[PDB]
Protein backbone atom coordinates (compact mmCIF):
# COMPACT_ATOMS: atom_id res chain seq x y z
CA UNK A 1 0.00 0.00 0.00
CA UNK A 2 1.14 3.49 -1.14
CA UNK A 3 2.36 6.01 2.29
CA UNK A 4 -0.22 8.56 3.20
CA UNK A 5 1.45 11.86 2.16
CA UNK A 6 1.92 14.60 4.13
CA UNK A 7 0.85 17.06 1.57
CA UNK A 8 -1.67 16.72 -0.86
CA UNK A 9 -32.46 8.87 -21.45
CA UNK A 10 -29.58 10.68 -19.57
CA UNK A 11 -30.31 12.75 -16.48
CA UNK A 12 -29.19 15.80 -16.13
CA UNK A 13 -27.87 17.20 -12.83
CA UNK A 14 -29.56 20.23 -10.76
CA UNK A 15 -31.52 21.42 -7.82
CA UNK A 16 -35.01 20.34 -8.05
CA UNK A 17 -37.01 23.22 -9.08
CA UNK A 18 -39.71 23.60 -6.61
CA UNK A 19 -39.30 22.85 -3.05
CA UNK A 20 -41.26 21.54 -1.37
CA UNK A 21 -40.85 23.35 2.06
CA UNK A 22 -38.78 26.47 3.84
CA UNK A 23 -35.90 24.90 5.02
CA UNK A 24 -35.26 22.37 2.43
CA UNK A 25 -31.19 21.98 1.87
CA UNK A 26 -31.07 22.42 -1.82
CA UNK A 27 -29.17 18.88 -3.03
CA UNK A 28 -27.75 18.60 -6.49
CA UNK A 29 -29.60 15.72 -7.55
CA UNK A 30 -30.13 13.82 -10.80
CA UNK A 31 -33.17 15.34 -12.52
CA UNK A 32 -35.05 14.24 -15.43
CA UNK A 33 -34.18 16.47 -18.66
CA UNK A 34 -38.32 17.51 -18.42
CA UNK B 1 -37.52 -8.14 19.57
CA UNK B 2 -40.47 -8.31 17.01
CA UNK B 3 -39.33 -7.44 13.87
CA UNK B 4 -38.70 -11.11 12.20
CA UNK B 5 -39.85 -13.40 15.19
CA UNK B 6 -38.61 -17.16 15.24
CA UNK B 7 -40.17 -18.55 18.04
CA UNK B 8 -38.42 -22.03 17.42
CA UNK B 9 -35.16 -20.61 17.45
CA UNK B 10 -32.74 -20.77 20.42
CA UNK B 11 -29.95 -18.29 19.70
CA UNK B 12 -32.56 -15.71 19.14
CA UNK B 13 -34.73 -16.82 22.58
CA UNK B 14 -30.45 -16.91 24.20
CA UNK B 15 -30.63 -13.38 22.90
CA UNK B 16 -33.80 -12.08 25.26
CA UNK B 17 -31.48 -13.58 28.58
CA UNK B 18 -28.06 -11.55 27.48
CA UNK B 19 -30.34 -8.25 26.81
CA UNK B 20 -32.15 -8.57 30.34
CA UNK B 21 -28.48 -8.80 31.52
CA UNK B 22 -27.57 -6.02 29.69
CA UNK B 23 -30.87 -4.43 31.29
CA UNK B 24 -29.77 -5.17 34.92
CA UNK B 25 -26.75 -3.51 34.48
CA UNK B 26 -28.11 -0.18 33.42
CA UNK B 27 -27.34 -0.31 30.07
CA UNK B 28 -29.30 2.05 28.11
CA UNK B 29 -28.56 0.35 24.80
CA UNK B 30 -30.10 -3.19 25.51
CA UNK B 31 -32.18 -3.68 22.41
CA UNK B 32 -28.65 -3.75 20.64
CA UNK B 33 -28.26 -7.14 20.48
CA UNK B 34 -31.37 -7.64 19.17
CA UNK B 35 -30.77 -9.46 15.50
CA UNK B 36 -32.67 -7.01 13.50
CA UNK B 37 -31.76 -3.80 14.98
CA UNK B 38 -28.06 -4.69 14.88
CA UNK B 39 -28.75 -5.79 10.77
CA UNK B 40 -30.54 -2.12 10.45
CA UNK B 41 -33.60 -3.62 9.84
CA UNK B 42 -35.55 -1.50 12.33
CA UNK B 43 -35.04 1.39 14.54
CA UNK B 44 -36.88 3.89 16.20
CA UNK B 45 -37.80 7.52 16.39
CA UNK B 46 -37.16 7.73 19.84
CA UNK B 47 -33.24 7.79 18.98
CA UNK B 48 -34.24 11.40 17.69
CA UNK B 49 -35.11 12.07 21.49
CA UNK B 50 -31.56 11.19 22.50
CA UNK B 51 -30.33 13.49 20.16
CA UNK B 52 -32.11 16.35 21.31
CA UNK B 53 -31.06 15.17 24.98
CA UNK B 54 -27.33 15.33 23.68
CA UNK B 55 -27.08 18.41 21.85
CA UNK B 56 -27.48 19.65 25.77
CA UNK B 57 -23.84 18.38 26.32
CA UNK B 58 -23.04 18.27 22.82
CA UNK B 59 -24.23 21.29 20.72
CA UNK B 60 -22.40 19.76 17.44
CA UNK B 61 -24.66 16.71 17.60
CA UNK B 62 -27.44 17.18 15.59
CA UNK B 63 -25.30 19.28 13.03
CA UNK B 64 -22.88 16.45 12.64
CA UNK B 65 -26.24 13.82 12.02
CA UNK B 66 -27.86 16.14 9.13
CA UNK B 67 -24.16 16.14 7.71
CA UNK B 68 -24.06 11.96 7.44
CA UNK B 69 -27.39 12.21 6.84
CA UNK B 70 -27.42 14.73 4.30
CA UNK B 71 -30.20 16.82 5.77
CA UNK B 72 -27.93 20.21 5.40
CA UNK B 73 -25.16 20.30 2.52
CA UNK B 74 -22.49 22.86 3.36
CA UNK B 75 -20.38 23.55 0.44
CA UNK B 76 -17.10 21.52 1.12
CA UNK B 77 -18.36 18.62 3.52
CA UNK C 1 -16.62 22.69 -17.16
CA UNK C 2 -20.20 22.14 -16.04
CA UNK C 3 -19.03 21.73 -12.74
CA UNK C 4 -17.83 25.35 -12.44
CA UNK C 5 -21.25 26.56 -13.11
CA UNK C 6 -22.60 23.81 -10.41
CA UNK C 7 -20.51 25.52 -7.83
CA UNK C 8 -21.28 29.19 -8.51
CA UNK C 9 -25.64 27.83 -8.29
CA UNK C 10 -24.10 25.47 -5.00
CA UNK C 11 -22.99 28.68 -3.10
CA UNK C 12 -25.23 31.14 -4.08
CA UNK C 13 -28.20 28.80 -2.85
CA UNK C 14 -26.17 28.07 0.51
CA UNK C 15 -25.63 32.08 0.84
CA UNK C 16 -29.08 32.54 0.71
CA UNK C 17 -31.68 33.98 3.00
CA UNK C 18 -34.77 33.01 4.48
CA UNK C 19 -36.58 36.26 2.87
CA UNK C 20 -35.39 34.70 -0.47
CA UNK C 21 -36.48 31.19 0.25
CA UNK C 22 -39.82 32.77 1.30
CA UNK C 23 -40.07 35.24 -1.56
CA UNK C 24 -39.06 32.09 -4.08
CA UNK C 25 -42.00 30.09 -2.69
CA UNK C 26 -44.22 32.43 -3.49
CA UNK C 27 -43.42 33.32 -7.25
CA UNK C 28 -43.00 29.18 -7.78
CA UNK C 29 -46.57 29.18 -7.05
CA UNK C 30 -47.36 32.13 -9.07
CA UNK C 31 -45.92 30.97 -12.15
CA UNK C 32 -47.74 27.67 -11.50
CA UNK C 33 -50.97 29.09 -10.91
CA UNK C 34 -50.71 31.59 -13.95
CA UNK C 35 -49.77 35.10 -12.19
CA UNK C 36 -47.16 37.27 -12.89
CA UNK C 37 -44.25 37.15 -10.50
CA UNK C 38 -43.75 41.23 -10.35
CA UNK C 39 -46.34 42.95 -8.34
CA UNK C 40 -45.52 40.48 -5.27
CA UNK C 41 -42.50 43.38 -4.85
CA UNK C 42 -40.79 45.38 5.04
CA UNK C 43 -43.32 46.83 7.82
CA UNK C 44 -40.89 48.73 10.03
CA UNK C 45 -43.27 50.77 11.90
CA UNK C 46 -44.69 50.77 15.67
CA UNK C 47 -48.62 52.65 16.18
CA UNK C 48 -50.74 52.70 18.89
CA UNK C 49 -54.07 54.38 20.02
CA UNK C 50 -54.14 57.84 21.59
CA UNK C 51 -57.67 57.92 22.97
CA UNK C 52 -58.71 61.61 23.65
CA UNK C 53 -55.39 63.11 23.80
CA UNK C 54 -54.91 66.72 25.49
CA UNK C 55 -55.55 69.25 23.47
CA UNK C 56 -51.86 70.16 22.98
CA UNK C 57 -50.26 67.16 21.44
CA UNK C 58 -48.43 67.64 18.66
CA UNK C 59 -50.14 66.62 15.20
CA UNK C 60 -47.58 63.85 12.93
CA UNK C 61 -46.80 63.21 9.63
CA UNK C 62 -49.26 60.03 8.79
CA UNK C 63 -51.55 60.40 11.58
CA UNK C 64 -55.19 59.28 11.11
CA UNK C 65 -57.87 60.80 13.28
CA UNK C 66 -60.86 59.27 14.60
CA UNK C 67 -64.02 61.00 13.75
CA UNK C 68 -67.74 60.93 14.57
CA UNK C 69 -69.06 62.97 11.36
CA UNK C 70 -72.81 64.53 11.54
CA UNK C 71 -75.51 62.51 10.15
CA UNK C 72 -75.33 63.77 6.10
CA UNK C 73 -79.52 62.97 6.20
CA UNK C 74 -80.23 65.29 8.76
Amino acid sequence: IAPVLELAVEYVKGYPPNSPYIGSSPTLCHLLPV
Amino acid sequence: RFMQFRAKDSYSLALSKLEKRERENGSNLAFMFRLPFAAGRVFSISMLDTLLYQSFVKDYMITITRLLLGLDTTPGS
Amino acid sequence: AAAEWISQQRLSLYRRSERQELSELVKNRMKHLGLPTTGYDHQNTLSYVLINPPPDTRLEPSDIVYLIRSDPLA
